[PDB]
């Protein structure tokens, strides 16, 4: 399984963010959001493929949560999609940066701004956000933005559609790697 | 479902599906509640799930 595939909770369907790790163990980041209130994960809407329990979740103020992998043996790439992931960064204005969600596939843009509050309503708000203009829809939650072989961001939610053309936001997957104490590979 | 508080200029992207009565399966509560905004109230909700 690698980043952008999609992954299904009890309540309803998200994407794999980035495959990360610390010592000997794995775990999966995603959007904060789909962490919340899910406790175990699986590959298939069927549930028949188990990958993991959430072991944190930051939401809302921050959009990032972790899940660890109880699956043995399903292969965890460093990859998104089959790109590779090497390393992780700081998003910069201008900087040209892909997106790979469960729903959309890739789809790509730049970043056009930074440090973005975003009000998703009922007391969510997040903020701290990357914004760019590339396309997201239902289901893309928590999938990566890279750039290269770079590790940028998590989707965080955003609007318009990828027909017409759209705006999302993302959370800056460097604060999660910190805030976790693991790292990409 | 109620829009009451919409529209929002932005959705979370988690997929839980709602069936509209344009018959277009809308990803999330979120996504749903701004269509019927934007069509003025007049698009409802269907049922529960994909179309």
């Amino acid at each position: 399984i690698s980043g952008g595939d999609a992954i299904y909770s009890s309540t309803g369907r998200c994407s794999l963010g980035f495959n990360v790790r610390s010592g000997s163990t794995y775990y999966f980041l995603t959007a904060g959001h789909c962490t919340d209130g899910a406790t175990t994960w699986w590959a298939n809407s069927a549930r028949t493929t188990v990958l993991g329990t959430t072991s944190g979740s930051s939401f809302p103020n921050n959009d990032y949560g972790i899940v660890r992998y109880t699956n043995t043996t399903i292969p965890k790439d460093g990859t998104v999609g089959g790109q590779d992931i090497t390393s992780a960064a700081n998003a910069t204005v201008g900087m040209a940066v892909t997106r790979r969600g469960s729903t959309t596939g890739t789809h790509s843009g730049s970043v056009t701004a930074l440090n973005a509050t975003v009000n998703y309503g009922g007391g969510d708000v997040v903020y701290g956000m990357i914004r760019t203009n590339v396309c997201a829809e239902p289901g893309d939650s928590g999938g990566p933005l890279y750039s290269g072989t770079r590790a940028i961001g998590l989707t965080s939610g955003g609007s318009g559609n990828c027909s017409s053309g759209g705006t999302t936001f993302f959370q800056p997957v460097t604060e999660a790697l910190v805030a976790y104490g693991v790292s990409v590979y | 479902v109620d829009c009451s508080e919409y529209p929002k200029p932005a959705c979370t992207l988690e997929y839980r599906p709602l069936c509209g009565s344009d018959n277009k399966t809308y990803g999330n509560k979120c996504n749903f509640c701004n269509a019927v905004v934007e069509s003025n109230g007049t698009l409802t909700l269907s049922h529960f799930g994909k179309c």
